[PDB]
């Protein structure tokens, strides 16, 4: 019904397929930051990822801030030390124009352990908009995720959980999954997910859809398989910590497919 | 792209939440404007999540009968949103066209534009969530635009449960009056249904004074919804048995002066279930627009 918009469904897919080419970073952009690398980029986000859980924020939200950041690091070059308020004042806007009820900029400074003034994470708020040009609505791993998951016969919570897991636990690895589009990876983790938990593939349906097959996707599934297996060893264990929890049903507990078999 | 130095203010024509809305005129290339000043120097959580909203999603709607965004001026105090200038809001044309009315050409080519920009707004996946007359600019062109994207909200595919109570009560869809989870693109279409009717009859047509008063006027008229009209209806979290039940008058009483055409698209806009309220897309084709046309307003 009207919930997953029946007469809007495609035209909306098509238009996020469009945008995600417009709101995509540069791939290369950390070699030419002087002074960050994969690895701070990937302590940051882990860390919003435990800011979200703690404020009972959207996944979405989480998304979306760190689209911000990787779009802002294409043209900016960021300080260590400054790596962190460039995430508080993403993860404030990602908040303002995902969430019902955005946490108050008091709450911003204080998870940043008052590192930084209330005048700087809304200095850092008008920066970011102004390098972004107010561009926010930019398609993430779920939006995707969700309209693949319609796809599903039967629908399967395992899976769902599963899947928003993967395409979680690829915010954090610039190195590889920067050169890949939220719609390749939210395949990739679809099908990781229908496979590991039911056996099955990515559907006939969502070739449709998409235009992807498993010739295409391959890429990205040889890469989301492998940080699905190496997940327990991974410096950051946020989202894993995150995915045990029962609303997510536990998956970060289920073992990983030794092989795909293409 | 540009700076408040080229721009000299005329006059006051609007408020908004975060401040007054000024006509201006752009020295340099003639063009007329309206500036919306967002008040950031008083702003103490930094950009409004309104204004966030608005800036962007407006900046990705370009369509004829969307107003335009034309420019954001970023001073350090202060934020002005640069749009078209409009002439005119619905509401204020329709007390000036009382007595002879709207004539139904002009009715008509109205619905049918903002069915136009609901659909396009629709599909980019934008729900507006404010639609009513005082938020439609009117041009001397014949044209109408949806305005005022300030509680629009970007959508996912299922939609998730968003805001509750949006959408000024007169306008408000029976869904978000009965609390439910989830609401989606059909509430924008109840709003258009509400406003087509207030186009025939210069009034509107459920005036409500509180949610409750709004469904019971709104029961009244289309009927005390149940099960078989629409499923779900009976379990809805703001759902009571004890709502007085009320029979559904023939719809040709709800608007009399309306024909045929214009009364089943008038029905399939105000339909209880979301899942059967037809969509912006899908009215584009109804019978009602066989003959439609764009003439200028005629006052
Ligand atoms: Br067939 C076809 C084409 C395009 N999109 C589709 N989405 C879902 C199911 C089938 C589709
Ligand atoms: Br014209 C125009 C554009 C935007 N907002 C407006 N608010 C009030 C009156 C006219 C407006
Ligand atoms: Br526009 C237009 C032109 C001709 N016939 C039409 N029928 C229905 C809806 C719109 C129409």
């Amino acid at each position: 019904g009207v919930n997953e918009v029946p007469d809007y469904h495609e035209d909306i897919h098509t238009y996020l397929r469009e945008m995600e080419v417009k709101c995509k970073p540069k791939v290369g952009y950390m070699k030419k930051q002087p002074d960050i690398t994969n690895s701070m980029r990937a302590i940051l986000v882990d860390w919003l990822v435990e800011v979200g859980e703690e404020y009972k924020l959207q996944n979405e939200t989480l998304h979306l801030a760190v689209n911000y950041i990787d779009r802002f690091l294409s043209s900016m070059s960021v300080l260590r030390g400054k790596l962190q308020l460039v995430g508080t004042a993403a993860m404030l806007l990602a908040s303002k124009f995902e969430e019902i009820y955005p946490p108050e900029v008091a709450e911003f400074v204080y998870i940043t352990d008052d590192t930084y003034t209330k005048k700087q994470v809304l200095r850092m708020e008008h920066l970011v908009l102004k390098v972004l040009a107010f561009d926010l609505a930019a398609p993430t791993i779920n939006q995707f995720l969700t309209q693949y998951f319609l796809h599903q016969q039967p629908a399967n919570c395992k899976v769902e959980s599963l899947a928003m897991f993967l395409g979680e636990l690829s915010l954090i690895d610039a190195d590889p999954y920067l050169k890949y589009l939220p719609s390749v990876i939210a395949a990739a983790a679809f099908h990781l997910a229908l496979y590991t938990v039911t056996g099955q593939s990515w559907p006939e349906s969502l070739v449709q859809k998409t235009g992807y097959t498993l010739e295409t996707l391959k890429p990205c599934l040889l890469d989301l398989h492998q940080t699905y297996l190496r997940a327990p060893q991974h410096a950051q264990q946020s989202i894993r910590e995150k995915y045990k929890n029962s609303k997510y049903h536990g998956v970060s507990l289920l073992n990983p497919p030794e092989t795909l078999n293409v | 792209p540009g700076s408040m130095e080229n721009f000299q203010k005329v006059e006051k024509i609007g408020e908004g939440t975060y401040g007054v809305v000024y006509k201006a005129r752009n020295k340099l290339t003639g063009e007329v404007v309206a500036l919306k000043k967002i008040r950031l120097d008083t702003e103490t959580e930094g950009v409004p999540s309104t204004a966030i909203r608005e800036i962007s999603l407006l900046k990705e709607l370009n369509h004829p009968n969307i107003v335009k965004l034309l420019d954001v001026i970023h001073t350090e105090n202060k934020l002005y949103l640069v749009f078209e200038f409009l002439h005119q809001d619905l509401k204020k044309f329709m007390d000036a066209s009382a007595l002879t009315g709207i004539p139904l050409p002009l009715i008509k080519s109205y619905l049918f534009q903002l069915l136009q920009g609901l659909a396009f707004c629709h599909s980019h996946r934008v729900l507006h969530r404010d639609l009513k007359p005082q938020n439609l600019l009117i041009n001397t062109e014949g044209a109408i635009k949806l305005a005022d994207f300030g509680l629009a909200r970007a959508f996912g595919v299922p939609v998730r449960t968003y805001t509750h109570e949006v959408v000024t009560l007169w306008y408000r869809a029976p869904e978000i009056l009965l609390g439910c989870k989830y609401y989606s693109t059909a509430v924008d279409i109840w709003s258009l249904g509400c406003i087509f009717a207030e186009m025939v009859t210069r009034r509107a047509l459920f005036p409500g004074d509180s949610e409750i008063d709004q469904l019971f006027r709104i029961f009244r008229t289309l009927g005390t919804p149940d099960e078989v009209v629409w499923p779900g209806v009976t379990s809805m979290p703001d759902y009571k048995p004890s709502f007085p039940k009320w029979a559904r008058q023939d719809f040709s009483k709800v608007v009399p002066p309306l024909d045929e055409d214009g009364r089943s698209l008038l029905s399939q806009m105000l339909h209880y279930d979301p899942n059967k309220r037809i969509s912006a897309k899908a009215a584009l084709a109804h019978p009602f627009f066989q003959d439609v046309t764009k003439p200028v307003p005629h006052l």
